[PDB]
């Protein structure tokens, strides 16, 4: 069985929301957990691991993401 | 000073 890893998702406000996924977590739900907690439509955000675009169905794997990563939200475009 | 915030991410029953 495979371990959480824990990633931190900074708001363009500096405040910080840990998610833990597994390596094969399609990123989809942590982006609606966010958003939902944010009190904001999912599709109003954009979230970006090293500056690029994260996909619904990206995972952690696909993405090289490991231990205490971090992900930057934005506002969509 | 917020505190930490960690979320973990992860029918023959039914009746409708």
């Amino acid at each position: 069985e495979g371990e959480y890893i824990k990633l931190k998702v900074i708001g363009q406000d500096s405040s910080e929301i840990h998610f833990k996924v597994k390596m094969t977590t399609h990123l989809k739900k942590l982006k609606e957990s966010y958003a939902q907690r944010q009190g904001v439509p999912m599709n109003s955000l954009r979230f970006l691991f090293e500056g690029q675009r994260i996909a619904d169905n990206h995972t952690p794997k696909e993405l090289g993401m490991e231990e205490e990563d971090v992900i930057e939200v934005y506002q969509e475009q | 000073e917020a505190e930490e915030r960690v979320v973990v991410i992860s029918n023959s029953s039914s009746r409708y």
